[PDB]
């Protein structure tokens, strides 16, 4: 399709400031009941379609991961994927960038951008990973 | 659900599990026929509702099985049935609601699947992009190990303890028939097999296999008028779908696994203790270590005991998989929690042979699952617990 | 089925029909939060069990609908169902009898489908994937197109007698915002249309369109708990399978819509005479017009004189199609069966407007089959008769 | 890597390797006398035992429809029908021929050509139905 596929995963997730500062992950509350989750158009607790947004944590601590020989069609292999857990008591999901055999479970990590996949036109898009911090 | 009036189990029927030329619609016949026969019905008529499962074959899959029996038209209702890998089981359960409910005397739960004759892309099964998890990446291997990475963070379980659950399955399967990989195979060769997810090699996840089974269900009545010996009470059965949150989760347990047991024992009166051999969702060798736990077998913590102790073998307090599981059958979506019902009446019953489980079992517990957008564990789980029905 | 114990539809659901770039979870959770909104359901923790009717989207259907309204988990059993185009009707059956039998005293069930965003166009729908004639090439206008040779061939009836039917379900949906097609086309503009599989030209086939909808059921008792104003009482519904051979059945009738029918008529204790308004499996030109005599509405062989005197259509002895049928919405497979029924609830209840039915239907009938398979007409067949529930 | 077939179907379609002309095969029940195509069991009777029947190859067009869109991959136009034979079969197959030229009550015959391409891509062969004389 000549119109394009999308390069970025996803506005109402990841923030990305248009004055240049740092990306941050976004959650909603709930202003009925007070449930913290990603964006959903409405409250899974109590329906409530009343939010306020909530800028979380950009570091985040693995709670497991994988590392990934044998994957999904058109991600290069290895790559490695992890539950990060985020002190707002949010997980998330997301690849961890760097090298097989070197992750460990409860290991600090930061949020950073990077390409995730291909998309329909064979070009990136980019989302959120985790990182090692030192 | 509690059953308002009991229900028993009378004939079942399997097929031989593995690569199959045959249909999903021969496959399934085969195994209502034997389940027929094997309840002493003179009148197919009799049977009055059926319920199918299946994955992904085809709309259609239940009428296509009794369309060569004929016994479709007027006088039977069919439904065919999906939870991905819940559907054998559901399929089972549907009919038990009938004969449970009242609206029926006597009626029929098959659960069939044909993969391999088939050119299935790989993308079916799995969810779409559109998926957060899938988007990023995930893939099943990979969920199952991060619960297998945490377990030996937590246990200090090694990659040798996880493989020792494909050893038991397929050495319990040794001598049977329908099991497609059997008898011994090394630790070594398990963990030596390809690694698809660290720490989840081949040997260790089940594979795609085609195959049936069908399970009978009928009042007590219908069991004295069929005279049929040694009829399987239905002593509980629960369908449960998996809970939706984003917060962290201890993924050693299983939300909905866990519920779906203990509802079972509360509605049944049968504790996990009591169980004497399980079939359950062996997709993959952690699973079945961590659903000791999630089950109740064992305390928080101690699967890993159980299994070291041969808890889970012959012998022990209860035999996992006796049949060979998953990792011996391999998983033709629609068939095995139909499948896992078949044997373990037929062990109940003392028919299983070279793989017969001693002293005889008088309580069974079935286990499937299937699916899992992010956010939940599983999309939906099956249990049913059956006992002996039958005096002395 | 007969009904244990009275059932009831509290509120429905419905999307508009026709090429959605959302997918079926998405149509589906709008449609089941519609329903539930229209129950005065306003918590994720009250519906008790749920059925979801579905064609080829996805093996865990209806835990994707619900799972994002928070209402998967431990007090939701969710079941999917299969029948090819029955799916959703089939649904709404599940979620009858649960209530019936006082399983559970509030359900739903959900119809949905999206197919635009998972296929090309230009091919049109095979028979059963494992089916004999879909190897040969059978796809589904053909196989409908058949029973219209046949029919002009024993009648001398013209391709302009068929295009009327497609020219008065659009005339019923013209007003109605929910279907794809409508308004006035004239029988030239339909019989000049594209030819598709002779004699079914384009505009005399229905569209292979994306939608879904929804029906909450309950006891008399969750009626009134939920301050339900115009409880619609479910009369009767009926499932059956089609009858199998190889013999040389006469296409023009159909032997399942018959027994399926006059079952519905016994159970239901309502005649066809007594049916105000209809919608049926329209799914080409030919097949309402054969269901007329089918059903029994006309004596055999006056099913073209009913047409032509105006007897389907607004005035007439049954409103055939009121919310413009298949012909005027498209045909989702699992949506469906599920979209009648919310329509002619909404028919019931004086609630369409512009295509509202006068004077006020009390008696609602609705129509499924589901097909591909090789030695039937139909896999399935599902039927509701539905009447006012709230006295005066 | 194992190739995809070239025919269809040996249980319904022989073709004699003498050279004799083919024919489609029925099947009679020895139980109860119920002729069908191939199963594995009767539909009538649940018997086991068969004995197999040449079926005439010639039949009458019960219905037919002229298929301008077809299935996914499949060239058009094309032809099927329901063809009955006089054993009170009906066969579903295509017709060879052009669109807008059969009748309902039309006698056909039996022949073989190519239905689709395979996965290979090549001709998969099986029964038809044509024009007789
Ligand atoms: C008749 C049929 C083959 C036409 O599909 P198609 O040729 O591929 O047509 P397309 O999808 O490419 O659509 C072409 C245009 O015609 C219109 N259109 C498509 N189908 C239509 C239909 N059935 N009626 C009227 N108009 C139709 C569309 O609006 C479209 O324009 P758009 O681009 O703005 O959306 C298809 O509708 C069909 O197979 N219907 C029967 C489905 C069926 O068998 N269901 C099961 C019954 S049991
Ligand atoms: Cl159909
Ligand atoms: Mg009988
Ligand atoms: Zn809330
Ligand atoms: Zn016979």
């Amino acid at each position: 399709e000549k119109e394009p596929d999308i390069t970025f995963f996803h506005p109402d997730i990841l923030e990305v400031p248009k004055d240049g500062g740092l990306p941050y992950l976004k959650g909603y509350r709930c202003k009925k009941c007070g449930q913290l989750d990603f964006k959903t158009e409405m409250c899974t607790n109590c329906w409530s379609e009343e939010f306020e947004m909530v800028p979380l944590s950009r570091r985040g601590k693995v709670y497991s991961f994988s590392d990934i020989y044998i994957g999904q069609q058109g991600l290069a292999t290895p790559y490695i994927f992890a539950y990060v857990d985020l002190p707002e008591n949010l997980r998330v999901f997301a690849q961890l960038e760097g090298e097989v055999d070197t992750y460990r479970c409860d290991e600090e990590v930061e949020l950073t951008l990077g390409p995730i996949r291909m998309n329909n036109d064979n070009l990136p898009i980019i989302s959120y990973k985790f990182k090692k911090i030192a | 659900m509690k059953l308002q009036r009991e229900v028993y189990i009378a004939g079942v029927g399997e097929t031989k599990f593995g690569k199959h030329t045959v249909d999903f619609d021969v496959l399934g016949r085969e195994a209502a026929l034997q389940a027929m026969n094997g309840s002493n019905i003179d009148r197919p008529d009799m049977i009055q509702s059926a319920y199918v499962g299946n994955g992904m074959n085809d709309m259609t899959t239940g009428q296509a099985v009794f369309r060569g029996l004929g016994m479709c038209g007027p006088n039977l209702p069919i439904i065919n049935v999906q939870s991905a890998c819940s559907a054998g089981a559901m399929a089972v359960f549907c009919a038990i609601k009938d004969v449970a409910t009242g609206v029926t005397d006597l009626s029929i739960g098959v659960g069939t699947e044909n993969h391999t004759m088939h050119r299935q892309s790989g993308a079916a099964f799995s969810a779409a992009r559109s998926d957060i998890e899938t988007m990023h990446g995930a893939v099943m291997t990979g969920k199952y190990a991060m619960r297998a990475t945490r377990y030996m963070h937590e246990t200090g379980a090694t990659i040798e303890d996880l493989a020792m659950i494909t050893v038991k399955n397929r050495k319990h399967a040794t001598h049977n028939p329908y099991a497609w990989f059997k008898g011994a195979i090394t630790v070594e060769e398990v963990v030596n097999s390809r690694m698809v997810a660290y720490p989840m090699t081949l040997q260790q996840c089940c594979g795609i296999a085609d195959g049936a089974a069908a399970v009978v269900v009928g009042s007590k009545e219908m069991m004295k008028k069929l005279g049929i010996a040694k009829p399987v009470k239905v002593a509980g059965v629960v369908v449960e779908s998996g809970p939706y949150h984003n917060r962290p989760r201890d993924i050693t347990g299983d939300d909905i696994t866990e519920t779906t047991s203990e509802k079972l024992y509360e509605e049944s009166g049968i504790g996990p203790k009591e169980v004497n051999i399980l079939e359950l969702h062996d997709a993959f060798t952690i699973a079945e270590l961590l659903y000791y736990e999630c089950m109740g077998l064992c305390k928080k913590g101690d699967g890993l005991k159980f299994l070291r102790d041969g808890q889970s073998t012959y012998g022990g307090q209860c035999v996992v998989s006796p049949r060979g599981g998953l990792l011996s059958y391999g998983h033709p979506i629609g068939a095995s929690g139909a499948a896992q019902i078949a044997q373990n009446v037929k062990q109940l019953r003392g028919e299983c042979g070279g793989y017969q489980v001693g002293p005889t079992p008088k309580v069974a517990m079935s286990h499937v699952t299937g699916g899992g957008l992010s956010g939940t564990e599983h999309a939906a789980c099956t249990m049913h617990m059956l006992v002996k029905g039958w005096g002395s």
